[PDB]
C-alpha cells in the first residue's frame, strides 16, 4: 500500500503529496532505473552493470567498450548493452554524450509490453519537457543531440518508424535534460545517469522534505522531517554548496522555473557562504572548474596536487567554511583517501565537519557520508573517543538518509562495534 | 558528440 500518491499542484505541474503522515527515516519509494548508464568519467573505471570501482574491469569483446567487474555482470548486463554493442563499437574512441548512451537504452525499454515498476507512478511518456518555455540556445543544443542519436544509432535505427510513434526524439531529450538523475556511489562520488519516472513527480525545493540515496543503481525515497498527510513530497535537485543566486540561475536554465522558496527569497546563508574576499575566493571559485573536472575522471594525484597549492597559498586569509576553499578541501580529503594517505585526508576532512553541519541541516546523506568517512579516519589511526563520537552522529544521520535497505549502514555498525571495542580495551 | 540530472556528489 502506497504512502505517496500523484496530484495536481495549482502551479508547479504534477507532483507527489503524502497518503498518511509520514515519519523521518520512513522509507516511501524504492526504484531500479528504467534504463541508466555509467556517466563519461566514470566509464571503465566502475563496472557497467552495478557501478563498483575494481582495480581490474574486463572488458566487452565484441565492442571493448562496456567494462564490467564479473562474468556475472557481463550477463545480467547483456539484454540492456546488446542493442547499444554494435553503436559503441562503430565510433570508438569517439563516444556519444551520456544524454545520447541513456536515451539509446530508454528507447528499446519502451517497446517492452510488461509494466516497468519504474513507471508505476509516472511514465516516461507523462514526463515534463517544457518544451514550450525552452531558449533558443537551449533548442539549438537539443537539436545537436538529435543529430548525434540519428548518427550514434544508426546501426540498429535509420528511422522514426522503427520507434514507437508517440515517441518524439526532440522532445525525449527535452524530457532527457530535467528529468534525468545523477547516480552517487555509496561514496557520494557521480557514478552514472539513469531515468527513474516515478521518482520524476517530485518537485524541487532548496528546503526539501524527502531526500534520495543510491545503492548502486537503485534508487531510495526516504522523509528527512515528519510529513503531514497531504503535504507535497520534495527533493533538492542541486548540490547543497550554492549561493541563492547559483541556485536560482542552475533551476531557470536546466528547469525552466524561478525558485521563490524560503531559502532563495530570503538568501539563506548567503553570506556564511561567501565569507572571505571575493578578489580572494574568486580564484578558488575558478580553479574549482579544472578540479571538478579532474576528480570526475578519478584522476587523484592531479586533484590532490591542485589543491594542495590552494590551501596552502589562502591559509592566512580565506576561511573554510567558504563553500568554495570547502569543495577544495572535499576534494582534498577524497583525493587523500582514495590514494591512501590516511592522515592527511583526516587533516582535510575534519576541517569540512563544522561547514558540513552549517550548510546540510537535519538530515542529509552527504553530511552522513561525511562524518562516517572522517570517523573511519580517526578509528583507524587510533583516535577512540573521537571517532566514536562521529562515528554515533553518522548513525543518527544515516538511519533517517539511508535506512536499513542501504548497504552502508551495515558497514556503519560494524565500525561502532569495533571503535567500542577499543575504547573498552583502553 | 554536458552535464544534467538531479543531484549529485553534494
Ligand atoms: N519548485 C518548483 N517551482 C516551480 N516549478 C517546479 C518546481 N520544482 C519542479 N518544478 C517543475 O517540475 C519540473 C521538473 S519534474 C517534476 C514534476 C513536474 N512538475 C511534472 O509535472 O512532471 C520542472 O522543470 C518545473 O517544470
Ligand atoms: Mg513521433
Ligand atoms: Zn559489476
Ligand atoms: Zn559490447
Ligand atoms: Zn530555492
Amino acid at each position: 500500500p502506497l504512502k505517496v500518491e500523484k496530484f495536481a499542484t495549482a502551479n508547479r505541474g504534477n507532483g507527489l503529496r503524502a497518503v498518511t503522515p509520514l515519519r523521518p527515516g520512513e522509507l516511501l519509494f524504492r526504484s531500479d532505473p528504467l534504463a541508466y548508464t555509467v556517466c563519461k568519467g566514470s566509464r571503465g573505471v566502475v563496472c557497467d552493470r552495478c557501478l563498483l570501482g575494481k582495480e581490474k574491469l574486463m572488458r566487452c569483446s565484441q565492442c571493448r567498450v562496456a567494462k564490467y567487474c564479473s562474468a556475472k555482470c557481463q550477463k545480467k548486463a547483456w539484454p540492456d548493452h546488446k542493442r547499444e554493442c554494435k553503436c559503441l563499437k562503430s565510433c570508438k574512441p569517439r563516444y556519444p554524450p551520456d544524454s545520447v548512451r541513456l536515451l539509446g537504452r530508454v528507447v528499446f525499454k519502451l517497446m517492452d509490453g510488461a509494466p516497468s515498476e519504474s513507471e508505476k507512478l509516472y511514465s516516461f511518456y507523462d514526463l515534463e519537457s517544457n518544451i514550450n518555455k525552452l531558449t533558443e540556445d537551449k533548442k539549438e543544443g537539443l537539436r545537436q543531440l538529435v543529430m548525434t542519436f540519428q548518427h550514434f544509432m544508426r546501426e540498429e535505427i535509420q528511422d522514426a518508424s522503427q520507434l514507437p510513434p508517440a515517441f518524439d526524439l526532440f522532445e525525449a531529450f527535452a524530457k532527457v535534460i530535467c528529468n534525468s538523475f545523477t547516480i552517487c556511489n555509496a561514496e557520494m562520488q557521480e557514478v552514472g545517469v539513469g531515468l527513474y519516472p516515478s521518482i520524476s513527480l517530485l518537485n524541487h525545493s532548496c528546503d526539501p522534505n524527502c531526500s534520495i540515496v543510491f545503492n548502486g543503481p537503485h534508487l531510495l525515497l526516504r522523509a528527512v522531517r515528519d510529513i503531514e498527510v497531504g503535504e507535497e513530497l520534495t527533493i533538492c535537485y542541486l548540490d547543497m554548496l550554492m549561493t541563492s543566486e547559483e541556485r536560482r540561475k542552475q533551476l531557470r536554465d536546466q528547469y525552466c522555473f524561478e525558485c521563490d522558496c524560503f531559502r532563495c527569497q530570503t538568501q539563506d546563508k548567503d553570506a556564511d557562504m561567501l565569507t572571505g574576499d571575493e578578489q580572494v575566493w574568486k580564484e578558488v571559485q575558478e580553479s574549482l572548474k579544472k578540479i571538478e573536472e579532474l576528480k570526475a575522471h578519478w584522476k587523484w594525484e592531479q586533484v590532490l596536487a591542485m589543491c594542495q597549492a590552494i590551501i596552502s597559498s589562502n591559509s592566512e586569509r580565506l576561511p573554510d567554511i567558504n563553500i568554495y576553499q570547502l569543495k577544495v578541501l572535499d576534494c582534498a580529503m577524497d583525493a587523500c583517501i582514495n590514494l591512501g594517505l590516511l592522515e592527511e585526508a583526516l587533516f582535510y576532512g575534519t576541517r569540512t565537519m563544522e561547514p558540513y553541519r552549517i550548510f546540510f541541516p537535519g538530515s542529509h546523506p552527504v553530511r552522513g557520508v561525511q562524518v562516517m568517512k572522517v570517523g573511519k579516519l580517526q578509528l583507524h589511526q587510533g583516535m577512540f573517543p573521537q571517532a566514536m563520537k562521529n562515528l554515533r552522529l553518522a548513525f543518527d544521520i544515516m538511519r533517517v538518509t539511508h535506512g536499513r535497505e542501504h548497504s552502508l549502514i551495515e558497514d556503519l555498525i560494524l565500525l561502532l562495534e569495533e571503535c567500542d571495542a577499543n575504547i573498552r580495551a583502553s | 558528440y554536458e552535464k544534467f540530472g538531479k543531484g549529485g556528489t553534494y
